[PDB]
RNA sequence: CCGGUGAGGCGGGGGGGCGCUCGCUUCUGGCGCCAAGCGCCCGGCCGCGCGCCGGCCGGGCGCGACCCGCUCCGGGGACAG
């Protein structure tokens, strides 16, 4: 399935693909509240492996916080 | 006469060139400013005090 | 094409429905607490209220503090079915609403007294 | 006369100082909610950045008039929807001792609609068409997969719109469509779509793996770099040439 | 990252012309907004009647008020932090 080179992609974070994305996300995320709710989550399969499932009454948050 | 400060303030009135009102600023008066004075703003404004 | 004329951005006003529950929060209203008798606790027969109902021609009454004067007026006329001039009303230091019932000059103030049986 | 003469012209100046300027246009100075600014934001940056080939690969779609014909293709083999599937239910309980009803009769082909599905038949070179869509929100659910399609031989081409692909399955969106298998009408022209896909896709990958996109400046910069180099040209191009 | 604003005319192009130049304003303690003109249409009444003809009443759109753009304008900047 494409859930096996999801996770293959993410553990590949130092590529250039990765980096890249990582940076706009963090921008576009740097952008918003500390604190909002995000419709969707942006990792399905690591959200599959902790146990979130898409069926209604699952939310996710995505929160900031100050290293 | 402004409070604290020993140079005055003067009271100059425009008009707002995007809607009809009269825009009102506060500057620090030069001397030889007088009441009743045309002052000019800009780029193409004439040079006295 | 709809050009914005103005540089500033508010917010749209949206379609806002009226409340339609599905079902009511309880089951009934609650009945009214102050009715024409709970207002209305007793006259007042001091020999100042006395002198007041014979000169004056007013009544005196002890009503709930939580009473208006307009309340007052409404249940002296359904009680005794007085017409009543104007009410002056104040807080006694002991925590009882006292009020003054001026009654009309068609009536009499010792012959209501009779009636309700106070003299 | 039709003209009365009490009526005047009385033009207006609108220059400075003059009376007051209209109401003209003035989307471009609009101080816009931040979501707004937010995401038209993030197409600047996606333009200015260097993006890699990865992701860059979707900015190249396939054109209107191919796309129109795969759609036309693709409606043929548009999945079940509800209230066909409980009338072909019923039909086959209520034919379940009427006329002999063994049911083994056939499954229709039909699209496949999500990326485990896809990948796991294009993994065992199952697929013959693959449709992929350019605007999925994560780009990291699709990246793998035309390099994966380019593998396995299977030719791919990128489509216009998520929902619009997600049009021929009865959901709002889909990642992906793949034809695993048509009717014998329509193989030529599957043949024929799959030859023009291939053409631009399969057999030019390599060139994809090299085209890096981006890096492209601002009109206002761009426009500033041109004239300052007309001006270091204008140096020395009449003077010498 | 800083400043201003009700984020109101920023950058290119040829339109405009008195002669690069400007959105055309400096003898004075006046006034200046909610369009005039032009052009193309719509509905009701009336007469010619071939009616996108004319008269009355009420409205719509464009030029007037140029076109296209990707960051609101500027000032710093791989450095302050």
């Amino acid at each position: 399935g494409a859930y096996k080179y999801i996770q293959e992609l993410w553990r590949k974070k130092q590529s250039d693909v990765m980096r890249f994305l990582l940076r706009v996300r963090c921008w576009q995320y740097r952008q918003l509240s500390a604190l909002h709710r995000a419709p969707r989550p942006t990792r399905p399969d690591k959200a599959r492996r902790l146990g979130y499932k898409a069926k209604q009454g699952y939310v996710i948050y995505r929160i900031r916080v100050r290293r | 006469h402004d409070p604290g400060r020993g140079a005055p303030l003067a009271k100059v009135v425009f008009r707002d060139p995007y809607r009809f009102k009269k825009r009102t600023e506060l500057f620090i008066a030069a001397e030889g400013i007088h009441t009743g004075q045309f002052v000019y703003c800009g780029k193409k404004a004439q040079l006295n005090i | 094409k709809k050009i914005r004329t103005s540089p500033t951005f508010r917010r749209p006003k949206t379609l806002r429905l009226r409340r339609q529950p599905k079902y009511p929060r309880k089951s009934a209203p609650r009945r009214n607490k102050l009715d024409h008798y709970a207002i209305i606790k007793f006259p007042l027969t001091t020999e100042s209220a006395m002198k007041k109902i014979e000169d004056n021609n007013t009544l005196v009454f002890i009503v709930d503090v939580k009473a208006n004067k307009h309340q007052i007026k409404q249940a002296v006329k359904k009680l005794y079915d007085i017409d009543v001039a104007k009410v002056n009303t104040l807080i006694r230091p002991d925590g009882e609403k006292k009020a003054y019932v001026r009654l009309a000059p068609d009536y009499d103030a010792l012959d209501v007294a009779n009636k309700i049986g106070i003299i | 006369k039709v003209v009365n003469p009490l009526f005047e012209k009385r033009p207006k100046n609108f220059g400075i100082g003059q009376d007051i300027q209209p109401k003209r246009d003035l989307t471009r100075f609009v101080k816009w909610p931040r979501y707004i600014r937010l995401q038209r934001q993030r197409a600047i940056l996606y333009k200015r950045l260097k993006v890699p080939p990865a992701i860059n690969q979707f900015t190249q779609v396939l054109d209107r008039q191919t796309a129109t014909q795969l759609l036309k293709l693709a409606h043929k083999y548009r999945p079940e929807t509800k209230q066909e599937k409980k009338q072909r239910l019923l039909a086959r309980a209520e034919k379940k001792a009427a006329g002999k009803g063994d049911v083994p009769t056939k499954r229709p082909p039909v699209l496949r609609a999500g990326v485990n599905t896809v990948t796991t038949l294009v993994e065992n070179k199952k697929a013959q068409l693959v449709v992929i869509a350019h605007d999925v929100d994560p780009i990291e659910l699709v990246v793998f997969l035309p390099a994966l399609c380019r593998k396995m031989g299977v030719p791919y081409c990128i489509l216009k719109g998520k929902a619009r692909l997600c049009r021929l399955v009865h959901r709002k969106t889909c990642t992906t469509v793949a034809f695993t298998q048509v009717n014998s009408e329509d193989k030529g022209a599957l043949a024929k779509l799959v030859e023009a896909i291939r053409t631009n896709y399969n057999d030019r990958y390599d060139e994809i793996r090299r085209h890096w996109g981006g890096n492209v400046l601002g009109p206002k910069s761009v426009a500033r770099i041109a004239k300052l180099e007309k001006a270091k040209a204008k140096e020395l191009a009449t003077k010498l040439g």
